[PDB]
RNA sequence: GCCUGACAGAAAACUUCUUAAAGGGACACAUUUCAAAAGAAAAAGGAAGCAUUCAGCAAUAACAGGUCUGUGAUGCCCUUAGACAUCUUGGGCCGCACGCGCGCUACAAUGGAGUUACUAGAGAGUCCGAGAUUGAAAUAGUUAAGGAAAACUCAAAAGAACGUACAUGACAGGGAUAAAUGAUUGGAAUUAUUUGUUUUGAACGAGGAAUUCCUUGUAAUAUCGAGUCAUUAACUCGAGAUGAAUACGUCC
């Protein structure tokens, strides 16, 4: 879903 | 809405990265950390060009600025002992090298009250 | 909650329906879990706090993280997307039913078995599922967001693998002999 | 014309804070009396 | 690599720290001079000489372990298993002249003159 | 198999220190008064859930 | 018409005037706030009553105190107060009354400052209430 | 004047925010319920409704509580020219087999490390606080307007944003111990005053019995100013930055 600098959730 | 009149209408970090051959590499680009609080040297080999763009932006927003007003800006905390962390000025030679190099490029100047931008310097970044 | 999730959710048991601020009035549907109100100046003022707001503030313990709301909400905001992925339902709904199922119904006092007030049912429910995520994300590769996400979905329906459910039936079983 | 006293452009006052230990020795609980006195400044221009 | 065995799982700048003369900042410099990518994992003959012959490999004298060496020589020459032996001859040198700093080293006390009344509680 | 109850009045606090409430609930299912010992914040209006209404916790 | 929003120490002095729906805080757009987690929070008044009210209004807000979150809570105050004052000085008071009712129904702090302020440290302790540990033995 | 409404240099007025004087403003009055009454509780309004919150002064009487090592305040005793008066040189109150108290820092991924924009409040400055220029790797060394200060100096970090980095690994968490070398302050730094660079890379995996503080901008978290000061804070006195939970109770 979201990819910030803290997590990569896909 | 969104209108553009100056460089305050974009984020600072992306503009600096987008702003990064006159800036010749000195002899201490590798054996020097960006301060005294830090314990590791900068990682990316292009760290000067990120720092060079950032130092130009500081002169843009703050007209009358000096080298020592950049050492405190690029500072950190002293956390090397059991004592509580306190602020400490950043390294000076790395910071003033860009300003002197920027002087020859015609972007910055040497006013009676520190350093300031020039006619072409303001125009160049806006484009 | 973040222009992503709706508030068309209900509560299973009426014992917490009047004590949970979900969509009763217009002040509870808040754009952020960041509200600087005074919810602890009069008794039963905390019920006026949004449910996710109360849950967020419970992730701010153990000293080194005291008084860091921005760091706490980021964990929750990136967890309710994981809960939706693993349940394809409303993350707010998952939290609401998790509270009901993980809520203890009888404790003991120094022993005599006594029931639990509906607010203390809510208060202890939050204190339980956060502790499991806090302990299971310690010295672990897994991030706190998924650690919080998996606990809520596990404690949601019936799973006894969650820390909240184990403790909820731990006190009731002890109170089952303390009648 | 500028006037300053311990008791017009109204310059902000500069309070003079001094704190001391009440005891003349180390014995007893630690109690500090917070001594202070302000300075008021007024400017007259014509 | 310099009579030492290193772990082949970590990155090259952070795997050279196992050498008793090379630490954290020194390791990062020799990786830049040798032209080896820092992000590459540890898992070679160009490194074992810059560690031991750094004066001619674009290094500064203030980045050296042994500055103003005795018994002639001005180079570090400490990035090896030479760390312990070089340290020992300094300690025994003070004892020979019975200097005060050497005397405390002989008794195993706090050399740099600190409050040992309370802290330093190794029961013996 | 859990039967709820509605609080009607509060009879005070007991249990050595103040942490236990003696309230007089009623069961809306059949209007059967029951006296229970409650821990936590309670007002008259709020309701309660009990897994056992067979014990009249009068506490002598 | 000039308004103000207040917080612990942060002050958001605004300048409400006719414009093109443009909002700049200290020269930068409100979409480019430094703590992006509070980007939505400062925009809450805009979606509360709709953006058509702010379509023809210009705002020039300066912040001169507090912290990153104190300023963010003052920005939302000066935005909501500016709409109330503009609808009061020029537009009829009936239209403003319905707008204020919706604002005060959502968040009272939107239109009035928080009276809470930091306390003063006292002798014999690290904070306003906490004291130093006691060693009986 | 410069640039794609921003910026730079002189100007002319205004006081909402800034400052500071005076007055105004809440008295729980106004309603409801409970107690003939003092009064108690809810909600609305209000900037502000627990004495609105935090503070200074704070009675009768007493301790055989601490200070005669603060004084040219002093009684009595004692020493009084080979002195317990005074001054000079050096050593110590910093000494470690151990036990106790107040604290600082860590045991990390709610983290460390690398780059960027940031946001304060309250203090202090006469040879004193020190802007600007430069050489440098940093500590610091050479020349230096302004300021007896709302004028000039005096400046934020916790946090955030940026990366295919670190990935459960006593590891890059931790920085004790030391080995080298460079200066600052001082008549003088050895038993390192302080401190820079490289190397050395230890205990510590959330802590037993006990025990301390805390009810709202409070606890807690990290920081800044001042006291002390030729140089030295991990102490004390203050200030802002973010903002938990649990109670509106009883004598165990």
């Amino acid at each position: 879903v979201k990819v910030d600098n803290h997590i990569w959730i896909y | 809405m969104h209108h553009f009149s100056n460089i305050k209408d974009v984020v600072a970090i992306d503009f600096i990265k987008a702003y990064a051959g006159k800036l010749e590499i000195p002899e201490w680009v590798d054996t020097v950390k960006t301060g005294m609080c830090k314990e590791l040297a900068p990682l990316n080999p292009d760290w000067i060009y990120i720092r060079a763009a950032a130092i130009a932006r500081k002169v843009y927003l703050n007209n009358g600025i000096g080298v020592m007003a950049l050492r405190r800006a690029y500072g950190d905390q002293y956390n090397k002992h059991y004592n509580p962390s306190h602020r400490t000025l950043g390294s000076g030679k790395v910071n003033r090298y860009i300003l002197q190099q920027l002087e020859k490029m015609g972007i910055v100047a040497k006013i009676q009250s520190g350093r300031s931008l020039t006619k072409e310097g303001r125009k160049d970044m806006d484009k | 909650l973040f222009n992503k999730w709706s508030y068309d959710v209900t509560v299973s048991d009426i014992s917490l329906k009047e004590l949970l601020a979900i969509n009763s009035k217009l002040k509870y549907q808040v754009f952020l879990p960041h509200t600087a109100g005074r919810y602890q100046i009069k008794p039963f003022r905390k019920i006026q706090c949004p449910i996710v707001e109360r849950l967020v503030c419970c992730m701010m313990q153990h000293g080194k993280n005291s008084g860091k709301k921005l760091l706490a909400m980021r964990v929750v905001e990136e967890s309710f997307e994981i809960i939706h992925l693993l349940t394809e339902k409303n993350p707010i709904q998952v939290l609401v039913d998790a509270i009901i199922n993980a809520s203890p119904r009888e404790d003991s006092t120094r022993r005599q078995a006594v029931d639990v007030s509906p607010l203390r049912r809510i208060n202890q429910a939050l204190y339980l599922m956060t502790m499991g995520c806090r302990s299971a994300a310690f010295r672990n590769s897994k991030t706190l967001a998924e650690c919080l996400a998996d606990e809520i979905v596990n404690a949601s329906k019936s799973n006894t693998a969650s820390f909240a459910i184990k403790k909820k039936e731990d006190m009731e079983r002890v109170a089952k002999s303390n009648r | 014309i500028t006037i300053t006293s311990t008791k017009p452009v109204r310059i902000p006052t500069k309070t003079l804070r001094i704190t001391t230990r009440k005891t003349p020795c180390g014995e007893g609980s630690k109690t500090w009396d917070h001594y202070q006195m302000r300075i008021y400044k007024r400017v007259l221009s014509m | 690599v310099c009579n030492t065995n290193l772990d082949g799982r970590r990155k090259v700048p952070y795997a050279l720290t196992g050498i008793k003369g090379c630490g954290r900042r020194y390791a990062y410099l020799v990786c830049k001079r040798a032209g080896i990518d820092v992000n590459k994992r540890a898992g070679i003959e160009k490194i074992v000489d810059i560690l031991n012959n750094p004066l001619n490999y674009k290094i500064p004298v203030w980045f050296l372990n042994r500055q103003k060496d005795n018994k002639d020589g001005k180079d570090s020459q400490l990035i090896a298993n030479a760390v312990e032996t070089r340290l020992r001859e300094d300690i025994e040198a003070l004892k020979k002249m019975r200097a005060h700093r050497g005397l405390r080293h002989y008794w195993g006390l706090r050399v740099r003159g600190q409050h040992t009344k309370t802290t330093g509680r190794r029961g013996r | 198999p859990v039967i709820y109850a509605q609080v009607t009045e509060i009879l005070g606090r007991t249990g050595s220190r103040g942490g236990v409430l003696q309230v007089r609930c009623d069961i809306m299912g059949e209007n059967r008064q029951i006296l229970r010992n409650v821990k936590g914040p309670i007002r008259v209006g709020d309701i309660l859930t009990l897994l056992e209404a067979e014990r009249e916790a009068r506490r002598l | 018409v000039q308004v103000f929003g207040k917080k612990k120490t942060a002050i958001a002095v605004c300048l409400c005037k006719e414009g093109k729906g443009m909002i700049r805080v200290n020269g930068v757009p409100l979409d480019l706030i430094n703590p992006p987690v509070l980007r939505i929070k400062v925009f809450e008044p805009l979606f509360i009553v709709g953006k058509e009210n702010y379509a023809k209004l210009d705002l020039k807000i300066r912040v001169t105190g507090g912290g990153q979150v104190a300023q963010a809570y003052a920005i939302r105050q000066a935005i909501a107060k500016a709409l109330i004052a503009y609808n009061q000085k020029f537009v009829d008071e009936t239209t403003k009354n319905e707008l204020k009712a919706k604002f005060l129904e959502y968040d009272r702090t939107l239109l009035v400052a928080d009276p809470r302020r930091c306390e003063a440290k006292k002798f014999g302790g690290p904070g306003a209430r906490a004291k130093y540990q006691k060693s009986y033995r």
